[PDB]
Protein backbone atom coordinates (compact mmCIF):
# COMPACT_ATOMS: atom_id res chain seq x y z
CA UNK A 1 0.00 0.00 0.00
CA UNK A 2 1.42 3.81 -0.99
CA UNK A 3 4.35 1.82 -2.53
CA UNK A 4 4.52 5.04 -4.95
CA UNK A 5 4.72 7.28 -1.80
CA UNK A 6 7.39 5.21 0.17
CA UNK A 7 9.11 5.10 -2.87
CA UNK A 8 8.87 8.63 -3.50
CA UNK A 9 10.37 9.33 0.17
CA UNK A 10 13.39 7.53 -1.21
CA UNK A 11 13.73 9.85 -4.09
CA UNK A 12 13.12 12.90 -2.33
CA UNK A 13 15.53 12.18 0.28
CA UNK A 14 18.51 11.85 -2.36
CA UNK A 15 17.32 15.59 -3.84
CA UNK A 16 17.24 17.37 -0.31
CA UNK A 17 21.00 15.29 0.70
CA UNK A 18 21.89 16.74 -2.84
CA UNK A 19 20.91 20.57 -1.05
CA UNK A 20 20.65 22.05 -4.62
CA UNK B 1 7.30 20.08 10.48
CA UNK B 2 8.22 17.27 13.18
CA UNK B 3 4.41 16.68 14.67
CA UNK B 4 4.37 13.01 12.37
CA UNK B 5 1.94 10.94 13.23
CA UNK B 6 2.88 6.70 13.89
CA UNK B 7 1.88 6.36 10.37
CA UNK B 8 4.26 8.67 8.75
CA UNK B 9 6.96 7.12 10.65
CA UNK B 10 6.54 3.56 9.91
CA UNK B 11 6.14 5.07 5.90
CA UNK B 12 9.96 7.06 6.63
CA UNK B 13 11.15 3.99 7.69
CA UNK B 14 10.29 1.70 5.02
CA UNK B 15 11.92 4.04 2.66
CA UNK B 16 15.00 4.27 4.83
CA UNK B 17 15.18 -0.11 4.54
CA UNK B 18 15.40 0.59 0.24
CA UNK B 19 18.71 2.07 1.45
CA UNK B 20 19.62 0.32 4.09
CA UNK B 21 20.74 -2.97 2.63
CA UNK B 22 21.70 -4.96 4.91
CA UNK B 23 19.08 -3.85 7.42
CA UNK B 24 21.62 -2.61 10.37
CA UNK B 25 19.64 1.04 10.90
CA UNK B 26 23.13 3.29 9.19
CA UNK B 27 23.07 3.84 5.52
CA UNK B 28 26.94 3.64 4.59
CA UNK B 29 28.46 5.88 1.30
CA UNK B 30 28.48 2.50 -0.12
CA UNK B 31 24.31 2.07 0.07
CA UNK B 32 23.87 5.31 -0.31
CA UNK B 33 26.41 5.51 -3.57
CA UNK B 34 24.37 1.92 -4.69
CA UNK B 35 20.36 3.62 -4.54
CA UNK B 36 21.96 6.75 -6.55
CA UNK B 37 23.69 4.46 -9.12
CA UNK B 38 20.52 2.36 -9.77
CA UNK B 39 18.96 5.75 -10.57
CA UNK B 40 20.76 7.33 -13.36
CA UNK B 41 23.34 9.38 -11.32
CA UNK B 42 26.94 9.15 -10.82
CA UNK B 43 28.31 10.89 -7.47
CA UNK B 44 31.70 10.66 -6.13
CA UNK B 45 33.00 9.45 -3.17
CA UNK B 46 33.70 13.02 -1.29
CA UNK B 47 29.97 13.58 -2.77
CA UNK B 48 28.68 10.49 -0.80
CA UNK B 49 30.34 11.51 2.33
CA UNK B 50 29.61 15.29 1.90
CA UNK B 51 25.65 14.02 1.42
CA UNK B 52 25.74 12.08 4.69
CA UNK B 53 27.54 14.81 6.72
CA UNK B 54 24.96 17.59 6.20
CA UNK B 55 22.68 15.16 8.36
CA UNK B 56 24.98 13.25 10.38
CA UNK B 57 24.05 14.98 13.63
CA UNK B 58 26.33 12.15 16.12
CA UNK B 59 29.05 12.11 13.47
CA UNK B 60 29.77 8.64 13.16
CA UNK B 61 30.17 9.01 9.39
CA UNK B 62 26.62 7.19 8.52
CA UNK B 63 22.84 8.36 8.86
CA UNK B 64 20.67 6.25 10.90
CA UNK B 65 16.70 6.64 11.11
CA UNK B 66 16.39 9.28 13.73
CA UNK B 67 19.18 11.61 11.35
CA UNK B 68 16.79 10.70 8.07
CA UNK B 69 13.57 11.10 9.68
CA UNK B 70 14.48 14.96 10.93
CA UNK B 71 15.69 15.00 7.03
CA UNK B 72 12.30 14.62 5.83
CA UNK B 73 10.41 16.17 8.69
CA UNK B 74 12.07 19.52 7.41
CA UNK B 75 9.94 22.02 6.18
CA UNK B 76 12.07 24.38 2.99
CA UNK B 77 10.93 27.03 1.24
CA UNK B 78 8.74 27.22 -2.18
CA UNK B 79 11.46 27.83 -4.57
CA UNK B 80 13.43 24.78 -3.12
CA UNK B 81 10.30 22.83 -2.91
CA UNK B 82 9.53 23.43 -6.84
CA UNK B 83 12.97 22.70 -8.11
CA UNK B 84 13.05 19.60 -5.77
CA UNK B 85 9.64 18.23 -7.24
CA UNK B 86 10.95 18.78 -10.60
CA UNK B 87 14.22 16.98 -9.78
CA UNK B 88 12.64 13.95 -8.30
CA UNK B 89 9.74 14.31 -11.70
CA UNK B 90 13.38 13.91 -13.95
CA UNK B 91 14.25 10.58 -12.04
CA UNK B 92 10.93 8.76 -13.09
CA UNK B 93 10.57 10.52 -16.51
CA UNK B 94 13.54 8.32 -17.93
CA UNK B 95 12.85 9.34 -22.05
CA UNK B 96 12.40 13.06 -20.84
CA UNK B 97 9.34 13.24 -22.58
CA UNK B 98 7.70 15.33 -19.98
CA UNK B 99 5.58 11.68 -18.58
CA UNK B 100 5.56 9.21 -16.83
CA UNK B 101 4.27 5.88 -18.39
CA UNK B 102 4.10 2.31 -16.54
CA UNK B 103 7.24 1.23 -17.84
CA UNK B 104 9.09 3.69 -16.13
CA UNK B 105 7.60 3.81 -12.70
CA UNK B 106 8.08 0.00 -12.96
CA UNK B 107 11.40 0.27 -13.93
CA UNK B 108 12.13 2.70 -11.50
CA UNK B 109 10.70 0.57 -8.48
CA UNK B 110 12.03 -2.65 -9.44
CA UNK B 111 15.56 -1.25 -9.99
CA UNK B 112 14.60 0.21 -5.86
CA UNK B 113 14.50 -3.59 -5.36
CA UNK B 114 10.95 -3.86 -4.87
CA UNK B 115 9.06 -6.44 -7.01
CA UNK B 116 5.97 -5.16 -8.20
CA UNK B 117 3.17 -7.13 -10.55
CA UNK B 118 2.42 -5.81 -13.95
CA UNK B 119 -1.67 -4.83 -12.74
CA UNK B 120 0.13 -3.30 -9.62
CA UNK B 121 1.59 -0.38 -11.58
CA UNK B 122 -1.04 -0.03 -14.07
CA UNK B 123 -3.47 0.26 -10.93
CA UNK B 124 -1.17 3.06 -9.36
CA UNK B 125 -1.08 4.75 -12.90
CA UNK B 126 -5.07 5.08 -13.69
CA UNK B 127 -5.30 6.64 -9.70
CA UNK B 128 -3.21 8.97 -10.92
CA UNK B 129 -4.05 9.44 -14.09
CA UNK B 130 -6.87 13.02 -14.02
CA UNK B 131 -6.81 13.63 -17.46
CA UNK B 132 -7.30 10.01 -18.88
CA UNK B 133 -4.23 9.94 -21.06
CA UNK B 134 -2.95 6.72 -19.96
CA UNK B 135 0.09 8.74 -18.45
CA UNK B 136 1.42 11.06 -15.41
CA UNK B 137 2.58 14.66 -15.46
CA UNK B 138 3.92 16.77 -13.36
CA UNK B 139 0.64 18.21 -11.35
CA UNK B 140 -0.73 14.62 -11.59
CA UNK B 141 2.95 13.89 -9.99
CA UNK B 142 3.13 16.22 -7.53
CA UNK B 143 -0.42 15.01 -5.86
CA UNK B 144 0.72 11.58 -5.45
CA UNK B 145 4.02 12.18 -4.08
CA UNK B 146 3.37 14.41 -1.30
CA UNK B 147 -0.28 13.04 -0.74
CA UNK B 148 -0.02 12.91 3.21
CA1 LIG C 1 23.28 -0.34 6.39
CA1 LIG D 1 25.01 9.54 12.24
CA1 LIG E 1 8.34 9.49 -20.18
CA1 LIG F 1 -2.39 12.01 -17.16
Amino acid sequence: RRKWQKTGHAVRAIGRLSSS
Amino acid sequence: ADQLTDEQIAEFKEAFSLFDKDGDGTITTKELGTVMRSLGQNPTEAELQDMINEVDADGNGTIDFPEFLNLMARKMKDTDSEEKLKEAFRVFDKDGNGFISAAELRHVMTNLGEKLTDEEVDEMIREADVDGDGQVNYEEFVQVMMAK
